[PDB]
RNA sequence: CCUGUCAAACUCCAAACUUACAGACGCCGUUUGACGCGGGGAUUCCGGUGCGCGGGGUA
RNA sequence: AGUGCAAGAGCAAAAGAUAGCUUGACAGUGUUCUUCCCAACGAGGAACGCUGACGCGAAAGCGUGGUCUAGCGAACCAAUU
RNA sequence: UUAGGCGGCCACAGCGGUGGGGUUGCCUCCCGUACCCAUCCCGAACACGGAAGAUAAGCCCACCAGCGUUCCGGGGAGUACUGGAGUGCGCGAGCCUCUGGGAAACCCGGUUCGCCGCCACC
């Protein structure tokens, strides 16, 4: 399971590239998605690889992140244990941070939000013109350096 | 093994290529059967611009009537171990053809599963002039 | 064989067994073949029917089997190209074949042949196969008459074996008798 | 002309004989020099003239290069010294020149180059360890006459 | 294109690898196919007749009957529905 | 035999890739009716630039 | 190689050659595609049918002109069946 | 299939080569032209009739790789080329990096001297 987070614009982007972004139900900068690694979907985020930040996150991570940016499928009812406890079928934030990890369920399957609207990175990024090896923040990550950028938009 | 590998007389062909027939009669004296016309191809400087049209004639006899006929036609010539084929053929002179062969030849002018003969079974010059000479007249 | 480029043939058109063009024209009727076969000493039909991986053979006879029903004769004449059709014919009837069209080949169109006589008989056996009957021998000769008077200019009987002196086209006759008849373990 | 004109690979392969006529003829007088009885394995030292870009050698550069070259290893080693070079190129490229705007531009075919990829050997040297040093020269002077720089490269020859 | 005729630009699809120069083998040309059976439609150069328009090589689609011995295959022409009568010579079923 | 070179109108080979059909996942549609169909009204048929691939031309 | 003529393509117990026979280079009426990729548009063309009448072949079958892609022309008027 | 017939794939099956196999069995070569039929001339062939001989052809069985072909290992080669991305480099033609794909020739070693289906048959 990778974390996708879209930190370059659509203009001027490929359209088929933009609408591969998009049936990863993600419309905007800074916005992540779970997805499951798996043939067809890996088809697809090597095509958005280079608009994209993307790689596995510390089941920490994943925590931090989820009880700062989940939202439900409807309305603003802030999620934590309570919420997911009450509405899922998990006890807690972990519970869930591992059924995902674990590619079991996603988040569209237990009622929230497909999408984490992420905050801009603090302290920034390491810059969209360029990949990872080349000191850029595009394309695939290190599960640590995924973290840094995730916690950091935390 | 040797019964069958014996060689023997397919056909002997005589013909007389004129270039324009009326010598049809003496092959009709000479062999025996009736000849058959013969027709050239591809346009000729030399007044031979008609493609189908008379120019030779020919007799092919096999069995009794090639041998009847070589008996008095070999006598005729002079044999040579230039005159003959790479096949164990051998032609002399009006032309006299003697094609020569072993006994299953058929196994190629058949219409099914017909098939080429081993070189091993293809006559040769030297068993050629042997069967031949072996039979009223000498070599070189 | 010569380099790359080269063209091989197909297996069946080397060995020259296949006329692939005949073929085609026969398997564009949509009906079974009655194939007509013929070796120096005996005489075959086959009804093959197209398939997957090969045609089928659904029914067939041989002149060697034709003794099975009292035949002392040699295989490889009229008679008994003529009585191994209907041999094949009938037993093509029994596995619910009804209908063929005359496969003969790489053999001849002969007027009166055996692969025609081959023919007739499997029709008679109640095969419906089109044909055209100036194409087929006068049932005398079927039967074996022109074998019979041939062994008239006797001085050394026809046969070795003595099957008989004068030969038999009533022997035939009881063979053919024999077929027609609904008893008969096919 | 100048061959800013054609040195460069911006056109289609235009070579077909049988769609073109009127071909000007080469002006490279030979591509095989030296002692060309004797064969190149026969020498301790072998020394090529490397192109390090590619580019299009119009025919008229390619004479000028080589004589130039072979002129010295001649005045060098003398008109039948123990040496042999060769120029493994030939002018397969047919040039054209528009010479009315640019209205039925095509235009009229004028000349022929060799196309030569960077890393490629233009001229290939083949001497004793004697004359090695005149033959560098000669691809000193050779290598003046052509659009690209040049590498002087020794392939066989560790006697240094 | 130079000129519009239904051949213009086939050199390759209309011409045989070498080794598959010849008459072709008769199976493939008395083959016959069901309604709703999806085919790929290819032309057999070493076939004459029966093909459709050269245009229409590569298209997988669907027969959906007869006329005398060749088969009406439906396809989908950009978006535009088509019905295509062509021999079994130059079909194939599909997976 | 050996040794030196080529092809827009060559090919014993041969990609990336483009493309037909289908299944799968995704996205979407069944009160926001998608897909498809019928009808009313148009505007439009001087285009331009970057990038990739070009063809002509010294450019 | 040949296959009428450009080019590319097809063809070997043939689509080429020869021989013989024959007039399917036939009448009626369609399906589809093309013309005009997608995407509407005529004439023209092609492939594939049904009906009628025939030719050749033992028969399957082949023949809706020449192996395939060029060789074509609206309305009005005239002549013709 | 101790030798046969009809095939599918259509060279992994081609080219060439070696050895083995047949008394009333099979296929053949083979023997022979009264007939059906046949040759622009030839019972050569086609067609018919047949068993004195034979396993030399063909054919079938076992096998060999020199040429041709198929697939595979290792090397060439993750090279050549390339879909996506870049405020990376270069005066420039052009090159490089990251991401996803990825040859061809050729050499060396193997594989390949057909596989499969239906029917018939000591
Ligand atoms: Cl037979
Ligand atoms: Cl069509
Ligand atoms: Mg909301
Ligand atoms: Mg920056
Ligand atoms: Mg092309
Ligand atoms: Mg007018
Ligand atoms: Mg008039
Ligand atoms: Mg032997
Ligand atoms: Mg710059
Ligand atoms: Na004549
Ligand atoms: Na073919
Ligand atoms: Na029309
Ligand atoms: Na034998
Ligand atoms: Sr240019
Ligand atoms: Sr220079
Ligand atoms: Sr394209
Ligand atoms: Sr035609
Ligand atoms: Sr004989
Ligand atoms: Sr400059
Ligand atoms: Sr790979």
């Amino acid at each position: 399971m990778h974390a996708l987070v879209q930190l370059r614009g659509e203009v001027n982007m490929h359209t088929d590239i933009q609408d591969t972004l998009e049936m990863l139900n993600i419309h905007h900068v800074n916005h992540c998605t779970l997805v499951p690694e798996t043939d067809a979907y890996r088809g697809m985020v090597a095509k958005v690889n280079d608009f994209v930040a993307f790689g596995e996150p510390s089941q920490e991570t994943l925590e931090t992140v989820l009880a700062t940016r989940a939202e439900p499928l409807e309305g603003d009812a802030d999620v934590d244990d309570e919420w997911v406890a009450e509405h899922t079928d998990y006890d807690d934030i972990s519970g869930l941070a591992f059924a995902l990890l674990s590619e079991e369920t996603t988040l569209r399957e237990q009622g929230l939000s497909p999408t984490l609207r992420l905050h801009p990175p603090r302290g920034g990024h390491d810059g969209v013109k360029h990949p990872v090896k080349e000191g850029g923040q595009l394309g695939k990550h290190d599960t640590e350096g995924i973290d840094d950028l995730l916690e950091a938009m935390r | 093994f040797h019964e069958m590998r014996e060689p023997r007389i397919e056909k002997v062909v005589v013909h007389m290529g004129i270039g324009h027939a009326n010598a049809e009669d003496i092959l009709g004296e000479i062999t025996g059967q009736m000849p058959v016309r013969t027709k050239a191809k591809r346009t000729v400087g030399e007044f031979d611009i008609r493609e189908g049209d008379p120019i030779g004639a020919k007799v092919t006899l096999r069995d009794e009537m090639a041998e009847e006929f070589l008996q008095t036609a070999l006598p005729l010539a002079e044999l040579a171990t230039s005159q003959f084929d790479d096949t164990g053929n051998f032609s002399f002179g009006l032309d006299v053809t003697v094609n020569l062969v072993r006994p299953g030849y058929r196994v190629a002018k058949r219409d099914k599963a017909s098939r080429s003969i081993p070189t091993k079974h293809r006559l040769n010059p030297a068993d050629a002039v042997a069967f031949i000479e072996s039979t009223y007249d000498v070599e070189v | 064989a010569t380099g790359p480029r080269y063209k091989v043939p197909m297996r069946r058109r080397r060995e020259a067994r296949t006329d692939y063009h005949q073929r085609l024209r026969l398997l564009k009727s949509g009906k079974p073949r009655l194939v007509a076969r013929k070796s120096n000493k005996h005489v075959r039909a086959q009804l093959v029917t197209l398939g997957p991986n090969g045609d089928d053979t659904l029914a067939s006879a041989h002149s060697s089997d034709l003794a099975e029903y009292g035949w002392e004769a040699p295989t490889g004449n009229m008679p008994s190209a003529y009585l191994t059709g209907l041999l094949a014919g009938l037993r093509a009837q029994e596995a619910g074949v009804e209908e063929a069209v005359l496969d003969i080949g790489l053999n001849s169109p002969t007027p009166g042949s055996k692969v025609f006589a081959i023919q007739e008989g499997a029709i008679d056996a109640g095969l419906d196969i089109p044909h055209n009957d100036d194409v087929l021998a006068d049932w005398q000769r079927t039967r074996g008459a022109h074998i019979a008077e041939y062994d008239e200019q006797l001085e050394e009987p026809l046969y070795s074996g003595d099957f008989d002196a004068a030969d038999l086209p009533e022997h035939f006759d009881e063979l053919r008798e024999t077929l027609l008849d609904g008893d008969i373990e096919l | 002309k100048p061959a800013s004109m054609y040195r460069d690979i911006d056109k289609p392969a235009y070579t077909r004989r049988e769609y073109i006529t009127g071909i000007p003829g080469s002006k490279i007088a030979q591509h095989k020099m030296g002692r060309k009885q004797k064969d190149a394995d026969d020498y301790p030292v072998q020394i090529s003239l490397i192109v390090e870009e590619t580019v299009q050698l119009r025919h008229g550069s390619l004479e000028a290069s080589r004589l130039s070259a072979n002129r010295h290893l001649i005045k060098e080693l003398g008109e039948e010294g123990d040496y042999k070079m060769t120029l493994r190129k030939f002018p397969h490229q047919v040039l054209r020149e528009n010479k009315d705007g640019m209205r039925a531009a095509f235009g009229k075919i004028v000349g022929t180059a060799a196309r030569v990829q960077a890393g490629e050997q233009l001229f290939t040297a083949y001497c004793n360890v004697e004359d090695a040093e005149h033959v560098k020269e000669a691809f000193r002077r050779a290598y003046n006459k052509i659009t690209p720089s040049c590498r002087i490269d020794s392939s066989p020859a560790g006697n240094a | 294109p130079s000129s519009n005729g239904p051949l213009e630009g086939t050199r390759g699809k209309l011409k045989n690898k070498p080794r598959d120069r010849g008459t072709s083998p008769p199976q493939r040309a008395v083959e016959e196919f069901d309604d709703g059976e999806k085919v790929h439609l290819k032309i057999d150069p070493s076939v004459p007749n029966g093909r459709f328009h050269p245009r229409f090589d590569g298209q997988t689609g669907t027969v959906e009957g007869k006329q005398g011995d060749a088969y009406k295959v439906d396809i989908v022409d950009g978006g535009k529905e088509k019905t295509i009568i062509v021999t079994a010579a130059h079909l194939r079923r599909q997976e």
